[PDB]
DNA sequence: GCATGCATGCGCATGCATGCATGCAGCATGCATGCATGCATGCGCATGCATGC
DNA sequence: GCATGCATGCGCATGCATGCATGCATGCTGCATGCATGCATGCGCATGCATGC
């Protein structure tokens, strides 16, 4: 016969019973976890349900070790993930507790509509049973009532979203299993054998689309009969209904005209993102490829361009969309449906104190010497260069932003510039800082230019609207922007950097664009002298190509020269050759702190906002007067990169604030200003040897 | 490889006043006649 | 229903497989590997047309001229053997001599249709690898049963078949609804590529010719655009060339293409495909024997370009660059270089271009460039294109293609600043960074460089300092590991000797050198030893604290150069560690180049 | 040596054989109609 | 392509032929006669609806009410048994009580 | 340091494959009839047989 | 033994299944035409670099 049948080792009633038992029985090492979650959902304090497969595996092992039988729910969900969503939904809708909080004027409209629908359902059921009982023609009575009455289906009464998250390597390794769902893969490795499975991808996000409403079920109304008609949509396009299809209008001769009602319709929040391969995954001599990810529900706005992540999702097919003449059979396109997101580097804004983080932090402070310990851990494979590392750490921490009123604004971000002789490892420090920062970007000279910086005008494929794509300076907003070969750039890029350091914005006035961008970012630049090595026979301003004002626009400007010395060369060579013999740095009395703990401590420190006292202000004014008086004589002799100006005082204040923040204090002390002046003086010993 | 979408309905409001010459009212009237009519104090049609 | 000719041909091919026993054990080995290691190998083997020729000339000619009638029988016979011998159907590939059937896209005409061909050319554009639906599986909620359906099209079989356009099932035979089971369905990969005539064979000034090739399943991503390729398949036609219905138009003809079954990448000069040779036990024995002689470095050095007179140290440097050092990746995420670079400044008849072309001809992967020949996007791959699907993409440049290889630059001093700033990052960070409208990526460019330059005044001058004679930025020179200066001074005995040498020419072989280099690069990775540590430390200190006027500056790059040269010499030695002799050789070479 | 494939099957006008007349009818009353453009290459 | 219901029904009828062992020897006897005497006998046997009734009521009712789905499986099972025993496909005949299905 | 000529990237018009529908006119086909033929039926007559006178 | 009614074959008139063709009106489908859209290019101008000077 056409459409023959086949036999599979899959029974769905058994799995439904297992799902119910797990949902009502699981205990976390208090009542059931998911029952408490469902109660919170019922009281309107939760919108999304997360199902962890580790719980399922633990439940299975608990059932096994005590003798009884159980089915492999984890593998069934893994290989056929798209079918279990509705099984879990149906199981959950059968156990949700009644709401213990009344519905009032301060609830969402969706909840009001849902409650009205449920009350209407109950009223119809009661009317039907009363009418049947009054006829004189109890399981059978309820059965017949259920047969003859319409209702609102369960999908139109749900208020939550359900997602799965994969099996972690730890649980599978401890339970002796192979967690397929959490083995990262590149876009290259994902072939057609993985369709219909729950898989994880590692990559870097390149594009994200704005959130828009995607319709799931449309609603109409008939003034003739008073029914509500629902039309499911699962396609890129659909045809609206015209005439009523309800039982009453269907049986009659004069049917009513349907009208669309947006408020009763079912919508979803939709985003589509592109993910690209990492360099270490691309083969030799090839170009990286991409992939498509769909995000729905409460998981939207969880991805921003430039993030290296591990996305989890179900790999599903889609209809073919290429040229017709090149279609050979039933070809398809692929996409990923997102279920869980994790980041390789946590953002500072999402910080939160908790026992786990607090213990690590308290350990760090207890160990003492936080300042130097953090400073020495930045690129520990580079010998020497301690004060530059302290300045870099302070650039990581930053100062305090002040709102003065009347709309005036003063930045709190610190800009640092390194400039020295060839072969002093400036690029290594640039790259290491870019890697430590959670929103860091790295650029080198003429490779990035024009719209590579700033932004350009393009058209969105998903939506039919125009947009702006940010460049290097917009991608590192609220981060560090590293610029290599600073002196070899074009004038336009220099002007853009100038404005960004000035007021954290970029203004563009060109054909088709008149707007202002946000550039809340710090600058870390590297440069070389105009004739290769530094020439001590020339004025400092004659050894560099940048304008003097631009140099003056940096809080810290470092000079790094290479004067041969038979002693320090021995130590540097020993360090480098040891680093090449092994894979570690040579010191044993000092242990470096890994990037995650540094990021955690900096995130904790960034929540502070120390303040200026009076004695510190007196000290600051005295120091400023003395330094300003001294600098003029030096600059008259043509032996100064630049005369001291109020920007020097502002930089001193910012550095003192940064040190106070790093100490985890609510007030500033004299020692902080001491260290700030100490560093600003150290900035230029290379020019006095 | 999607499946076929569905359509369904449910009653909420009260539409226009029913007319006498419409099919649903005819069906309801005939149902009442079948289940109620009496002859010699007997439900002849329901019983048969 | 069964056919008698089909069965007779199956029997004959089974006899053929019986007489020759290599393919039988090949199938056994593939099955053994797939059983033991479960990665899964595909079910395919390769047959030689020559053996078929000695065996049965009629069957040979049938496969050559009527593949649609003779190949499916052979595949069935092979599948039968495979199924009988073990405790998917199998496919075949063809090699050997194709005689008159070896063609190119220009010389492929309508008289070769329906026959097995072998074409050569250059890959110009590939396609996105897509899945194709073969079997769908469904579920009925009302009944609890599973169903399925099969699908086929015109390109999955060599012989014409009557179409059976099945529909996608949404209901049951009784009207019940169905649910799709994406995990239990089956999909197969699919791609389409284009092949053009080689740039080094097509006539000049004439527009080129090309042909499409269809690939499926296990041959889906075996090449990339720009490769030199050899594809063996069946040249075939499809559909109706406007014959069905009225179709008044007569301009179009029959669609044609190649249903490929074998794809072979070919190595050429100045291309992205690297050369590899198969190493036999005789070769390994001879190499491991020669490894134990003490003048092995001298022999290998003198083997290079024996037609040139002298330049022994440059030959040694070229060998060291060919071998190379070791690159280091720290858990933190840092990278430490391992390549070697060479520069040559010399007089205008010193045989610089001859050595450069030798390096181009001998390296497994090399690309040749000249001063003003390539510039801008032509070096860093900074050009952007886009698909007809809409997306914008990148295409590789000279140094992006030469990743893990070498790059030869002639007339180096004729470049500009815009590309020198670009090559700085390549020579130190070994990466390329692009930031354009709609692109933000970083490409690997781990390659070595060898270049030749001219003096400023036409000829090298000893009355002036090196700075007035080279005239190149100091930051650039710091990135070159070795710099050599060659001058021709007239001398009666030297002129005489070079004369007899050049007259001799006008009236270890390279392949063994290539095998040696490949084995050494693949197998050996030495480590640093304290003895070499002390030697290199002393030498670096002395060089950094001496008053001699040098040809190049001294930085930490010189120390790293010493380590790299020592490790490369140890690699030549086939030893797993670096000794004092390797460090001393590196120091001697560096001192000679500097002084 | 504009030729088009036949618009109709040629097995009716071509009275190949006496049994060919039998083969062109079967299964009760329904007539035999191959359809438009029934030929393939 | 193969159908799972068809195979399950074939297996059930093979079990039926296993429990009752008169039809097996009937087939053996027909084959023995045709071998020895070469007249050729037709390949057919007769089954009792009563025995099917005691054995499997569902299969009985299927043959009575859905012959187009249950009989071809039974004929295939009988043919398989016949082809397995010996050193044309076979057909079936029915006797016994037809109940309400005996008409004029 | 100072002035000119050339590559180079930005900005604006314009042609062209793709892919959808729509009114219309042509073409193959089912249908109403137009008719021949061979068979069975009912309809009487000639008569051979059975019955009565 | 003679006359009469009855039922049994000849001699037909007449209606009706079968089976094949033919003019025509019908209904469908290819097709010329209308059109929107997104991509590619032919090109000119404003900017930055290279070459004397
Ligand atoms: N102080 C140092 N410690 C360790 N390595 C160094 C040091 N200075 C330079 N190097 C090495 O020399 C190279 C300098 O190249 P790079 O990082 O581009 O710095 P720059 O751009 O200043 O030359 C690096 O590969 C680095 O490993
Ligand atoms: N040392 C040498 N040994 C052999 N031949 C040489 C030598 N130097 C120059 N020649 C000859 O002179 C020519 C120099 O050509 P080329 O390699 O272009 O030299 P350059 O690049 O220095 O001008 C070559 O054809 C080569 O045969
Ligand atoms: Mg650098
Ligand atoms: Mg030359
Ligand atoms: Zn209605």
């Amino acid at each position: 016969a056409a459409l023959p049948s086949i036999q599979l080792p899959v029974d769905y009633n058994n799995l439904f019973n297992e799902i119910t038992d797990f949902l009502v029985t699981f205990k976390q090492d208090k009542g059931p976890k998911y029952m408490a979650m469902l109660q919170k959902v019922a009281n309107r304090e939760l919108n999304s349900v997360i199902i962890d497969l580790d719980d399922i595996l633990q439940y299975q092992n608990e059932k096994f070790l005590q003798g009884t039988q159980a089915d492999d729910l984890v593998s069934a969900i893994q290989q056929n993930a798209n079918h279990f969503t509705e099984l879990f939904c149906r199981a959950i809708d059968n156990n949700m507790p009644l709401p213990t909080k009344e519905i009032d004027y301060k609830d969402d409209v969706l909840d009001v509509i849902l409650n009205q629908r449920r009350l209407r359902n109950e009223r119809m059921l009661s009317d039907r049973t009363n009418e049947i009982r009054s006829e004189n023609l109890n399981d059978a009575l309820r059965e017949v009532v259920e047969d003859e009455t319409e209702l609102f289906p369960p999908n139109l009464t749900r208020r939550y979203f359900l997602y799965f998250k994969p099996l972690s390597q730890n649980c599978a390794r401890r339970y002796r299993k192979k967690a397929i769902s959490s083995k990262p893969l590149s876009v290259r490795q994902i072939k057609g054998d993985f369709l219909g499975q729950l898989i994880t991808v590692r990559g870097i996000i390149t594009r994200v689309s704005d959130v828009k409403p995607a319709v799931e079920v449309i609603a109409y109304t008939c003034d003739q009969c008073g029914y509500e008609v629902f039309q499911e949509v699962n396609s890129r396009t659909f045809t609206p209904l015209s005439e009523c299809t309800s039982e009453e209008c269907s049986q009659n001769q004069t049917k009513g005209q349907l009208f669309m009602s947006t408020r009763a319709s079912k919508f979803s929040a939709f985003q589509e993102c592109k993910i690209q391969e990492l360099s270490q995954q691309v083969p030799v001599g090839h170009i990286p490829r991409s992939l498509n990810i769909h995000v729905n529900g409460t998981l939207v706005r969880s991805l921003s361009p430039g993030d290296i992540v591990d996305v989890t999702g179900i790999f599903l097919p889609a209809p073919y969309t290429g040229f017709k003449a090149l279609k050979a059979g039933l070809l398809t396109e692929t996409y990923l449906e997102a279920q869980f997101v994790r980041q390789h580097k946590k953002k500072f804004a999402s910080f939160s104190l908790t026992s786990d983080v607090e213990e690590r932090v308290m350990e760090l402070i207890t160990s003492g010497d936080v300042y130097n310990r953090l400073a020495k851990s930045i690129a520990p494979e580079i010998y020497g260069n301690l004060d530059v590392k302290k300045a870099l750490l302070l650039l990581l921490v930053g100062g305090v932003d002040k709102r003065v009123g009347d709309g005036m604004k003063i930045r709190g971000d610190i800009n640092v510039c390194l400039m020295g002789d060839p072969g002093v490892a400036k690029s290594q420090l640039l790259k290491a800082i870019c890697k430590i920062s959670p929103r860091g970007v790295y650029t080198t000279g003429k490779g990035s230019s024009g719209v590579g910086l700033t932004a350009a005008v393009m058209k969105d494929p998903v939506t039919d609207e125009m947009i702006l794509e940010g460049g290097a300076l917009v991608l590192a907003d609220n981060g560090i922007c590293c610029i290599d070969e600073f002196d070899k750039m074009d004038e336009s890029d220099r002007t853009a950097i100038h404005e960004v350091m000035e007021q954290q914005t970029i203004s563009i006035s060109k054909a088709g664009i008149n707007t202002t961008l946000n550039a809340r970012t710090s600058i870390l630049a590297a440069a070389n002298p105009l004739y290769g090595r530094y020439n001590p026979r020339l004025s400092p301003l004659d050894n560099i190509n940048l304008p003097a004002a631009l140099l003056s626009r940096f809080d810290i400007l470092f000079l790094m020269l290479d004067i041969p010395s038979r002693d320090d060369d021995e130590k540097l060579a020993e360090h480098v050759t040891y680093v090449h013999m092994h894979n570690k740095q040579p010191d044993l009395d000092f242990t470096p702190v890994e990037p995650s703990k540094m990021r955690e401590y900096i995130a904790y420190a960034k929540t502070k906002r120390p303040v200026m006292s009076e004695a510190v202000n007196d000290y600051v004014v005295q120091a400023y007067i003395r330094l300003r008086q001294d600098s003029k004589r030096e600059m008259d002799s043509k032996f100064s990169f630049g005369q001291a100006t109020p920007r020097t005082l502002l930089g001193i204040i910012r550095l003192s604030q940064a040190l106070a923040k790093l100490r985890l204090a609510d007030m500033v002390d004299i020692d902080d200003v001491e260290e700030a002046l100490r560093l600003v003086r150290v900035s230029k010993e290379s020019l006095y040897q | 490889s999607f499946d076929r979408p569905e359509i369904y309905s449910a009653p909420v409001l009260q539409g226009e006043s029913p007319n006498d010459d419409d099919n649903t009212e005819i069906i309801k009237s005939f149902k009442n006649f079948i289940l109620e009519f009496r002859l010699d104090s007997q439900f002849i049609y329901r019983d048969q | 229903a069964p056919d008698a000719v089909f069965g007779d041909r199956v029997r004959r091919f089974q006899e053929f497989l019986d007489t020759f026993t290599s393919y039988r054990d090949s199938v056994r080995s593939i099955q053994v590997y797939n059983s033991n290691n479960a990665n899964i190998l595909p079910h395919r083997i390769i047959i030689s047309l020559d053996d078929l020729r000695e065996f049965d000339r009629s069957f040979w000619s049938g496969i050559l001229v009527e593949p649609a009638y003779f190949i499916p029988p052979a595949e069935k016979a092979l599948t039968d053997l495979a199924d009988s011998m073990d405790d998917h159907p199998w496919k075949l590939s063809f090699k050997g001599s194709f005689g008159a059937h070896a063609l190119s896209p220009r010389t492929l005409t309508a008289q070769h249709l329906n026959k097995l061909v072998s074409v050569e050319g250059i890959v110009t554009k590939t396609s996105l690898v897509r899945p194709k639906l073969i079997r769908s599986v469904h579920y009925a909620a009302k009944t609890g049963r599973f169903h399925y359906r099969d699908y086929t099209d015109a390109t999955t079989t060599l012989t014409t078949r009557i179409p059976t356009p099945a529909i996608y099932p949404t209901e049951d035979t009784e009207g019940n609804k169905l649910t799709t089971e994406y995990g239990y369905s089956t999909f197969i990969d699919h791609q389409r590529i284009t092949v053009q005539e080689m740039p080094e064979m097509a006539p000049a000034g004439q527009l080129p010719r090309s042909i499409d090739v269809i690939l499926d399943d296990d041959l889906v991503d075996k090449t990339k655009p720009g490769d030199r390729v050899n594809v063996v398949g069946v040249f075939k036609s499809l559909g109706a060339g406007g014959m069905n219905q009225s179709n008044s138009n007569t301009l179009i003809g029959f669609k044609t293409l190649i249903l490929g079954n074998t794809v072979y990448p070919l190595h050429a000069r100045s291309t992205g495909v690297a050369a590899r040779q198969m190493l036999t036990d005789f070769d390994i024995r001879n190499i491991n024997k020669l490894s134990k002689k003490k003048d092995i470095f001298d022999i290998l050095s003198q083997s290079l370009a024996p037609s040139i007179y002298g330049h022994d140290h440059i030959k040694k440097a070229i060998l060291l660059m060919l071998m190379g050092g070791v690159e280091k990746n720290l858990e933190n995420g840092s990278h430490l270089r391992g390549d070697i670079n060479i520069l040559m400044v010399g007089d205008p008849s010193t045989a610089k271009s001859q050595l450069l072309r030798f390096v181009l001809n001998t390296a497994s992967l090399a690309i040749a460039t000249t001063g003003r020949g390539s510039s801008g996007v032509g070096l860093t791959a900074a050009v952007t294109t886009d698909r007809e699907t809409g997306e914008r993409r990148l295409e590789a440049g000279a140094m992006v293609l030469a990743d893990r290889g070498v790059v030869c630059i002639d007339e180096f001093d004729k470049m500009t600043d815009v590309d020198r700033v670009a090559i700085h990052e390549v020579m130190e960070q070994q990466t390329v960074t692009i930031a354009k409208a709609g692109i933000h990526t970083t490409l690997n460019a781990r390659c070595s460089v060898i270049a030749a330059a001219n003096p400023v005044f036409g000829q090298y001058d000893v009355n002036r300092d090196p700075h007035q004679n080279i005239a190149l930025p100091d930051s650039l020179l710091s990135r070159f590991d070795l710099l050599f200066v060659v001058t021709d001074d007239i001398n009666e005995i030297r002129d005489r000797s070079i004369s007899e040498h050049v007259l001799r020419t006008h009236r270890v072989t390279i392949p063994f050198l290539r095998k040696y280099v490949q084995y050494a690069k693949e197998r050996v990775i030495p480590q640093l030893t304290q003895e070499a540590i002390n030697v290199i430390v002393k030498n670096y200190t002395d060089l950094r604290n001496d008053d001699n006027t040098k040809k190049s500056p001294i930085t930490a790059r010189t120390l790293e150069t010493l380590i790299r040269l020592a490790t490369a010499h140890a690699k030549v030695r086939l030893s797993k560690t670096v000794n004092k002799v390797d460090a001393k050789v590196a120091a001697n070479l560096l001192r000679f180049a500097l002084l | 040596n504009t030729v088009s494939l036949p618009r109709s099957c040629l097995s009716t006008i071509e009275s190949e054989s006496s049994m060919a007349n039998e083969s062109n009818i079967g299964d009760e009353s329904t007539k035999k109609n191959c359809g438009p453009d029934p030929y393939i290459i």
